């Protein structure tokens, strides 16, 4: 039950659970219950020292840390027996050497897609992405549209969100440009057509959880993310270059975590944005951010200083 | 012939070990945060250099006294002669040329 005022050490009578919740997405979601209260459990993988940075979030005695594997079926069931919602954003990018990739959008994602049900978890969550269609692609898309089809069975009720192509401040989808010094920048496929996708700010998506994290009443009815204005052109990728101005990894170096000759490059255009009807956002909301504006900030390089910025875009067509 | 295989050996090692000092860790995964928090301890710090003289002169004042120490060199291969006297009759003028000009200075260090 709600007590005081939202301010922090307060209590708001949600708990919680987090999965995943160390690389971009999921540090940047319980910095936001480690305000309004909570009790966040975060569980976490191999890493010891990488979820310190986290501590100074929650109050005291708020957020507390467990240790899972994922692959155990016991992992998962002794954590969340207390819970009231469970989102999950777990997975990732590339396939790894050691897990195969192939479900981990299917068997990790029902693996706590098990006792959860069971157990009486309410208002579980799940993530999709805007472009992920069960036609035929991308090799990494697939296996995530997937989880819409395969877990959504389970669960009646789930919320399951969909989202675009995000820009945060540590995040890797802008910045896997600009860090393209390199014999010349080639957009793809050497082609300035289907650019932009909807490039919503991290902190729409953030805030959008939790205010479905008691909605009320959005339970089973899934929504998408809108963008800003409106769909984008080329320039996006000239505009990195406007401005611009032109966990757990190891002690010297890793073998092989790369721009990854495969869906990387070909996921990035695959642009496909989707059907309307969905809510998906504003009913949600309320939130919408630009990226003219917010595009400074997260890039800042040599200079450091001088800006002077005046170039703006349409929308652009198709639009 | 050997000189220049004891040099180029030397600089080898050390143009070899910036990069496997420097660059190795460069690379590496961690976080490395492009903040602009760097530049330690005068935050931001705008201006240009401006001329402050009495660092100046102190290179001018060497410059000079630098030269005939060139020329005062070879002293020691010159003790080998014919006629001496016109050594160090003129040797020791050098030396009081030189001195000489410190001592009307000498009025004017400033703060140096
Ligand atoms: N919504 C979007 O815009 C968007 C964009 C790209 C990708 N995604 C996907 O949506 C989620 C966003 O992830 P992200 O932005 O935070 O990047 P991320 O690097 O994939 O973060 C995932 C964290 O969880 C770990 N992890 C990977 N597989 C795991 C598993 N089976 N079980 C537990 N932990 C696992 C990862 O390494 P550790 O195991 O060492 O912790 C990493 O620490 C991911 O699922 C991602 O694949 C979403």
């Amino acid at each position: 039950i709600p007590h005081g005022k939202g301010g922090r050490s307060s209590v708001s009578g949600i708990v919680a659970t987090v999965f995943g919740a160390t690389g971009f997405l999921g540090r940047y979601v319980v910095n936001h219950l480690g305000r309004m209260g909570s009790q966040v459990i975060v569980p976490h993988r191999c890493e010891p020292y990488d979820t310190m940075h986290l501590r100074p979030m929650g109050d005291l005695g708020q957020i507390i840390f467990m240790d899972w594997n994922g692959r155990d079926k016991d992992s998962i069931r002794r954590a969340v027996e207390h819970s009231s919602v469970v989102i999950n954003l777990v997975g990732r990018e590339w396939e790894t050497q050691n897990f195969d990739f192939e479900d981990v959008f299917v068997k990790i994602p029902q693996a706590i897609a098990q006792v959860s049900k069971e157990a009486g978890v309410e208002k579980f969550i799940h993530i999709s992405h805007l472009n992920a269609d069960i036609k035929s692609s991308s090799k990494y898309l697939r296996s995530k549209a997937v989880g819409e089809k395969e877990v959504r069975e389970t669960f009646p009720e789930a919320t399951i969100i969909k989202p675009a192509e995000i820009f945060g401040r540590e995040d890797r989808f802008l910045n896997y440009f600009a860090n393209i010094r390199w014999f010349g920048g080639v957009p793809l496929i050497s082609l300035g057509k289907k650019t932009v996708k909807q490039p919503v700010y991290i902190v729409d998506v953030t805030k959008g959880i939790i205010n479905a994290i008691k909605d009320p009443d959005a339970r089973g009815k899934t929504f998408a993310f809108v963008g800003p204005s409106r769909y984008l052109l080329f320039d996006l990728v000239q505009y990195v270059f406007a401005v611009a101005h032109r966990i757990g990894r190891l002690f010297e170096i890793s073998p092989f975590e790369p721009w990854t000759t495969r869906d990387k490059v070909e996921r990035i255009h695959t642009t496909d944005k989707i059907l309307p009807h969905l809510p998906g956002l504003e009913d949600l909301g309320v939130e919408a951010t630009p990226l003219e504006l917010k595009a400074i900030e997260v890039l800042r390089r040599h200079r450091t200083y001088r800006w002077l910025s005046s170039e703006i875009e349409d929308v652009q067509p198709a639009k | 012939m050997n000189l220049m295989l004891a040099l180029l050996t030397n600089f080898t090692l050390a143009t070899l070990l910036v990069i496997i000092a420097f660059w190795l860790p460069q690379l590496n995964v961690y976080s490395e945060k492009t903040s602009p928090y760097e530049c330690g301890f005068d935050p931001m710090g705008s201006a240009r250099l401006p001329f402050s003289m009495k660092f100046f002169l102190v290179a001018i004042t060497f410059l000079l006294f630098d030269l005939e120490i060139a020329l005062l060199l070879p002293l020691p291969w010159a003790s080998q002669t014919a006629n001496l006297n016109t050594m160090l009759t003129m040797a020791l003028f050098l030396i009081i040329l030189l001195a000489v000009s410190l001592a009307y200075e000498w009025t004017q260090k400033g703060l140096e």
